[PDB]
């Protein structure tokens, strides 16, 4: 028994149709989308730094590793 | 999606596709002289496939046993004359009949005594019923597929 | 008596004050489905290494081939295989979000929950391990071999839980059959302890994206939540199976399609992916016991966070300065799982050693301090 | 109105409901399965046994 | 019952209630009041009634003799048919957790005065009936509903109602009960709803018409009451309908019939729903909805 | 909460099922068996995981397996000593623990009941797997003989069968199976035991006199803490006698012979805890009605809370349904004996009357007894 006990409210009024009188996903291009930019827009500078940052220090320590596979020409000029 | 997932789960459970492998054996009777008989193991048991003579569908058909111990009037389950497929295994305490001797030239299981006559019955002897007829046909004459 | 008997029936009365009036937040985002689907990964790794037990045998001579028989000749026997070595990825996938998920909305505040939370973790760890050698593949045996041998690196009680642990000098049959069975057994604890989980969380009800008392907005668990998570579960599905049935050996090391052999070391001995950010930490401290422990805390410092929250509020929702920190700490981990599948060599070894390093500076030095910070920047 | 019709007919008595859903799902199993073999083979034209086939099937020795 | 039908016909006419807005009433002009009085108070929409020891030619003369004008145009003679108010399911609740019990009120559209299911739904509402804790029948109580409102401590009270208007109506239920008990409250009465479309019995229904006899004689207690059913009828249904009529019309109801008309407008319905005060433990619409089917 | 006895989640559970647990101040020792029921269970869990880990399920393997655990590994001999022969323990237990509450009218508690039966089911099936492991002669002819059974129910007959042999014949794949089957079900047997103790804590425990013991509760520790320790000790003692000094005394010794497809043994049959099931089973010549038979000589017992008639709850105070009661126990002691024997007479006769005294006793005497005993009180 969790619902009657929870918390002490007072004044306030909400109302809400039945779901067939109401469209499933309505305003999709009104306010769907607009929204989903908007939430986009706010957390992809908080995201994707970090990520970029990672991609970069992967991205060197891949080829640097590689280069160090590759000779150096001059270790073999002293040899005639 | 339900009905197939459960499907495929349950049949995981039946028998593999090794274990199939060995369900049926084909038998070339275009390899089996008069009288003697073959065993061919068949399911890690014993079968008997032997070309019946002209005196084994005639000494060993005729028997006047009035209250036969196992029930087996020919008419009822069995096929082609000269050919009579068995397993062997007593019916007593599953030991493999021998095909050579046999008190009445069919079977004789070493074990107790029990003989079969050469038609796969119980005649004297402790085994109950007579050793038993499995599934086969002759779909391809000179071919028996048992199982 | 009680009119409904929903409310009344002592088993009916459960089912239903658990799944059916429970009264959940009406505000819980998409991050909140893990648990079910945590469960429900769970029970389907139940069956399927059921079916595929049934199948199995434990010894050294026929655990390799019992496998292959039982993908080359039992119906479906391959479709279950793939279902159960990808389920448990699944698994891991579902159980890493759930966690991040918790960090991130400072659920950890559930301490009790938190800490059998952690419990299970471990547990499924040890499961994974332990069902990873019975294929007995090369990997299989190597890597049961290098990990376990860790622990002779303790103190005189090493060299002894070790031999115990094998039962024998090196790995060996008798290591295998009591593998299959740990195996068997853990799962049915995970399910046990998940038990107490759930009763423990259900003490308090589940928390929320903004961390405020949802007491005043709470909504009964069905239909919302039964029809959420049952959503959930589909989208998770479609990839799982997608990269299940389409790229079966995407996941898995080639070297465990050979049997194993105690006369020839791979030449890179490493774990499937869920374990590389562990392997890495593991690597990046050169000394046996030291690199043990750092493998040791690298997860048991989860029992810390609760201890290590110093902000005012509950959630990172409204933290910008933790909210970044936090996503560090998320790529930190995408760099130690890199290093884990990579060779001991430079420029690897260094990296490798900063970000476990990084690691636990995170969690034990910065993430406390930006909460003091953060509590004066709003003048508290 | 099919809609209409559907909801009286099928949707409306839980009990006209499931019996719905079954052969449903009998129908719909026995369609599915044919177009998506169809698929599959169509798009793997001559590579199946079963395409092949003809070539040692009662047509050799 | 004024929130039930503010949400029931949102955004309609029905919406409103009748003493209106505190800003109408402090701006209301001299102007609109003898606006709505001549737009309205008209001769074709008016009826005279008179019940007692009267003689209806020496009524009808009194009536002639002051109720004078007559009308020249034909739109003064005509009786203006109103825009139909659209019902909505849905649900208003006001929550207020300092009031000391909690109401409920929940319905489905009814047909209107001219609709025969009428009469059968007044049966049914019979089989309901209603309670209020100082019934002395108690635990005996015929309604099941009561019953249980007895047995389980359920309510303060309840009642059924079918409130017919012209071209629409309400046929529902309200309660009054304690936080603590609302939501088994609301369980068990949309139960005896579902038990109504589903296995309503002859026995029910064999009572319920008794009750609804008794109910209409009821209705004709006095002079005051007679005048009042006059009026209404003939306003409402174009003429008179007798008790000889309408127990016709009563006697004709069997429980097969009640199980079809209830179905007809309550079984998978949207209801319309309010609930003010203490309401916490009264949950959903959803859940509410569901309730709408399976016996 | 004052106390963290009663506020903590989890030592709120300890205390409300095991310390404050109100008990009935008169229950006897007959109610000590539940707690050995479940002492033994987590024992049988603990060796079996013990042996498991030594064990391998395979034909080539099964039967050297389990010898290689006895004489090769530490202590392995005992380890598989106390499991086989804790297997009896815990029948023994059950079938008293069922007893009493035939005797005192416990199945009146019928949630707590019906789940007991289903316990009953699980340990039969878990250890008629579990006994198939050592893979000794009598070990796959009981595997062999009864799983064939199944065939005998037209339609799906043959099917079920070699559905569940995997097979054409009792084998490997069986083996397999069976193994997992017998580390499962224990743990489903927990499972469902906690489901037991919960109905049963609804209404509390029944007692001797049958009649509430409401005026006289007392908790459950230190009182029964201490009898049902003391009531362990009782039982451990023979257990472990007969254990340790006659091991083989139980067992059958066609069992130390490694299973051979092609060699049926002389005398097929089960350990003692079955043996009147089988006689029962043997009883009806007609592999069908045989099979009946058997299923409904341990699924009568769903049907014993719907045959009391009395007015009383226990037999304490009804001296004709306590001989009655005996009777049947003795009608149960001919059914095992019979069981032993061969088929031949005298036994063949003696069998099918026991078997139908059995079904007379509990459907029609029971019921008519009780009917009679409440006029006798004027009732
Ligand atoms: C450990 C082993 C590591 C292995 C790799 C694990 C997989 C890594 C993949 C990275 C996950 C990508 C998900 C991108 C999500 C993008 C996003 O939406 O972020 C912003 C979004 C904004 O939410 P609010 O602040 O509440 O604002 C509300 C207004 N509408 O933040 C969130 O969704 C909350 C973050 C929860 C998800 C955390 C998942 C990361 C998982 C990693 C494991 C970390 C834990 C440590 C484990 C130690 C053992
Ligand atoms: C081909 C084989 C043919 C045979 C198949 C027979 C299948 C029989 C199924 C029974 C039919 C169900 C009838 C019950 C109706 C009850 C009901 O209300 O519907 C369920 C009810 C809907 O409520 P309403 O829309 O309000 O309905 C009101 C109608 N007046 O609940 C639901 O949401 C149902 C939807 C369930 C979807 C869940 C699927 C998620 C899982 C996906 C993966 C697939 C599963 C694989 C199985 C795993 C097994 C190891
Ligand atoms: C089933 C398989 C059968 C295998 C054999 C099982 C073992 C059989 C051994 C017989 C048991 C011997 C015990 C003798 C007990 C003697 C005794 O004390 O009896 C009298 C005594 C008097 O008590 P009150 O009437 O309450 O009076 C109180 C005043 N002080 O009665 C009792 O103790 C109550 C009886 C309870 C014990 C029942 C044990 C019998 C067990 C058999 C199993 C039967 C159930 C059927 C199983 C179907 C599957
Ligand atoms: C066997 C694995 C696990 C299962 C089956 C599981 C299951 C659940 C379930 C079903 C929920 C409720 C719904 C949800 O919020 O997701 C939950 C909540 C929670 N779990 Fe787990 N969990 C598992 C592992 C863990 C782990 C490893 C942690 C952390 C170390 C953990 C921490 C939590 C916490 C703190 C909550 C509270 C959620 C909130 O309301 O904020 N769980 N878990
Ligand atoms: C928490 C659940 C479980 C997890 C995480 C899990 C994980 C694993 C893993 C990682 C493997 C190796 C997969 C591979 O081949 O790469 C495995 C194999 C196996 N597991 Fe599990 N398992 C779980 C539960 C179970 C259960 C309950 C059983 C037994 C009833 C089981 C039986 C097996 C068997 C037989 C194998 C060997 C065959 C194979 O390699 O596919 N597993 N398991
Ligand atoms: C896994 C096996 C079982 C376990 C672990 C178990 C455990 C328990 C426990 C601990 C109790 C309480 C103390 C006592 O009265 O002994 C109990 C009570 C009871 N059990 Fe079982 N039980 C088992 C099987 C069964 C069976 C087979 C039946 C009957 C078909 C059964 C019927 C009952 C009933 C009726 C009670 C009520 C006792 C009373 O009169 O107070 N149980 N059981
Ligand atoms: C309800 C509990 C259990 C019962 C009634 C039980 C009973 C039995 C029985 C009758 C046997 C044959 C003993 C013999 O004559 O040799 C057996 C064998 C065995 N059981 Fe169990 N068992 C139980 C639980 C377990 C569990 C939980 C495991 C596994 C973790 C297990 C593992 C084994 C193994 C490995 C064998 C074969 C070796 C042997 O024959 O001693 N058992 N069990
Ligand atoms: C039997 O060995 C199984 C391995 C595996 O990946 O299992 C899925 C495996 C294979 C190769 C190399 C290492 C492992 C296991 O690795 C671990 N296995 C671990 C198991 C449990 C816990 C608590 C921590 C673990 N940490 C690690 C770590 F990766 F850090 F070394
Ligand atoms: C794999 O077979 C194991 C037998 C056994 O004694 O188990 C301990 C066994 C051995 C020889 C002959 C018969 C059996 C099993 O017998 C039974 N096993 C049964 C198992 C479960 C249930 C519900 C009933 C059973 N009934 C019987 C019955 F004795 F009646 F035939
Ligand atoms: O089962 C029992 O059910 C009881 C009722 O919930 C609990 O209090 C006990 O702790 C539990 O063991
Ligand atoms: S087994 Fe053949 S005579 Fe006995």
């Amino acid at each position: 028994i969790h619902f009657g006990n929870l918390a002490r409210v007072r004044h306030i009024i909400t109302y809400s149709l039945s779901p067939f009188e109401q469209r499933a996903i309505p305003n999709i291009f009104s306010d769907a989308l607009p929204n989903v930019w908007r939430r986009f827009s706010s957390q992809v500078f908080k995201v994707a730094p970090p990520f970029l940052g990672a991609y970069l220090l992967y991205s060197w320590g891949t080829q640097e590793f590689e280069r160090l596979k590759r000779k150096n020409p001059a270790d073999y000029e002293n040899d005639q | 999606a339900a009905k197939n997932v459960v499907t495929q789960f349950i049949s995981s459970l039946s028998a593999s596709a090794d274990v199939l492998a060995l369900s049926k054996i084909e038998i070339k009777l275009s390899d089996i002289p008069e009288g003697k008989n073959v065993a061919f193991k068949w399911r890690g048991k014993p079968l008997f496939v032997r070309h019946r003579t002209q005196a084994e569908i005639n000494q060993e058909a005729e028997v006047d046993v009035s209250k036969l111990r196992d029930p087996q009037h020919d008419l009822d389950r069995v096929k082609k004359p000269e050919w009579v497929i068995l397993v062997g295994v007593c019916t007593h305490l599953g030991c493999v009949p021998i095909a050579n001797s046999g008190d009445f030239g069919g079977y004789y299981c070493p074990c107790h005594g029990s003989h079969y006559d050469a038609s796969g019955r119980i005649r004297k002897g402790p085994a109950p019923y007579n050793l038993e007829v499995p599934t086969y046909q002759f779909v391809g004459d000179d071919l028996v597929v048992v199982g | 008596m009680a009119p409904n008997i929903r409310k009344s029936h002592p088993l009916l009365k459960m089912i239903n004050n658990s799944l059916i009036d429970l009264p959940a937040p009406s505000n819980i985002s998409a991050w909140w489905n893990f648990g079910s689907l945590l469960a429900v990964c769970l029970m389907t790794q139940i069956l399927t290494g059921l079916l595929l037990a049934m199948h199995y045998t434990a010894d050294t001579s026929l655990a390799f081939s019992s496998v292959a028989h039982t993908c080359r000749n039992v119906q479906y026997g391959w479709l279950i295989r793939n279902l159960h070595a990808n389920g448990a990825s699944f698994f891991f996938i579902c159980i890493f979000l759930h966690i991040g998920r918790g960090l991130y909305y400072g659920s950890y505040l559930y301490k009790e929950t938190w800490n059998t939370g952690v419990i299970l973790l471990l547990t499924l760890m040890a499961t994974a391990f332990v069902g990873y050698v019975l294929p007995w593949g090369q990997m299989s045996f190597w890597g049961a071999t290098v990990i376990t041998n860790l622990f002779s690196a303790i103190p005189y009680i090493g060299h002894t839980l070790v031999e115990w642990a094998w039962g024998g000098f090196s790995v060996d049959n008798p290591t295998l059959t009591r593998f299959f069975a740990l195996h068997f057994l853990l799962p049915f604890a995970i399910a046990g302890i998940t038990i107490i989980h759930l009763t423990f969380l259900h003490e308090s009800g589940s928390n929320n994206p903004l961390g405020i008392s949802s007491d005043s907005d709470k909504i009964p668990f069905h239909p919302y939540y039964s029809f959420k998570d049952i959503l959930g579960l589909t989208l998770m599905l479609t990839p799982f199976l997608t990269l299940a049935l389409f790229s079966p050996n995407l996941l898995g090391d080639p070297e465990n399609f050979t049997p194993a052999n105690p006369l020839v070391t791979p030449p890179h001995i490493k774990p499937e992916w869920y374990f590389l950010f562990a392997y890495a930490i593991l690597r990046s401290i050169p000394n046996k016991l030291g690199g043990v422990l750092a493998l040791a805390a690298s997860v048991l410092i989860l029992f810390l966070i609760p201890f290590l929250h110093k902000s005012k509020q509950r959630t990172m929702t409204f933290r910008p300065l933790s909210q970044t920190l936090f996503w560090l700490l998320v790529a930190n981990l995408l760099i130690l799982t890199w290093i884990g599948s990579q060779p001991v060599e430079h420029p690897f070894i260094i990296i490798g050693q900063m970000a476990s390093l990084s690691y636990f500076t995170i969690l034990l030095i910065l993430f406390p301090t930006i909460g003091t910070l953060e509590n004066k920047m709003l003048n508290y | 109105a099919l809609l209409r019709q559907a909801y009286s007919a099928l949707f409306r008595r839980t009990s006209t409901f499931a019996l719905t859903v079954v052969l449903g799902a009998v129908l719909f199993e026995r369609a599915f399965d044919q177009g998506a073999d169809a698929i599959f083979e169509h798009l793997n034209e001559g590579k199946l046994w079963k395409h092949i086939k003809h070539k040692y099937e009662a047509s050799e020795e | 019952f004024d929130y039930l039908h503010a949400t029931a016909f949102q955004g309609t006419a029905l919406a409103r209630t009748v003493e209106g807005t505190t800003e109408n009433i402090k701006h209301l002009t001299r102007a609109d009041l003898a606006s709505y009085i001549d737009t309205h108070f008209k001769a074709p929409r008016m009826v005279l009634a008179a019940a007692g020891g009267i003689s209806h030619k020496e009524l009808v003369d009194a009536a002639r003799q002051h109720f004078s004008g007559v009308s020249f145009t034909y739109k003064e003679d005509a009786v203006p048919i109103l825009p139909r108010c659209r019902f909505t399911g849905s649900e208003i609740r006001a929550r207020d957790d300092a009031l000391p019990v909690a109401h409920v009120a929940l319905a489905v559209e009814g047909p209107g005065w001219a609709d025969p299911d009428n009469v059968v739904l007044h049966v049914a509402n019979a089989i309901i009936g209603r309670y209020d804790r100082t019934f002395g029948g108690g635990k005996h109580l015929s309604s099941r509903l009561a019953a249980l409102a007895v047995e389980h401590k359920l309510c303060h009270s309840f009642q059924t109602f079918n409130t017919s208007y012209s071209d629409t109506g309400l046929f529902g239920f309200h309660f009054v009960a304690d936080p603590l008990s609302i939501d088994d409250m609301m369980f068990c009465a949309q139960g005896e709803w579902m038990r109504l479309c589903t296995s309503t019995t002859e026995s029910e229904v064999k009572r319920a018409k008794n009750h609804l006899r008794s109910a209409m004689v009821a209705q004709l207690d006095g002079t005051t009451p007679v005048c009042e059913t006059i009026g209404s009828h003939l306003l409402n249904y174009g003429r008179r309908i007798s008790l000889e009529e309408w127990d016709s019309r009563i006697s004709a109801v069997d429980a097969r019939m009640v199980r079809d008309v209830c179905s007809k407008y309550i079984y998978d319905k949207c209801p319309a729903l309010a609930a003010v005060g203490p309401i916490e433990q009264l949950l959903d619409y959803n859940r509410i909805r569901s309730g709408m089917y399976w016996i």
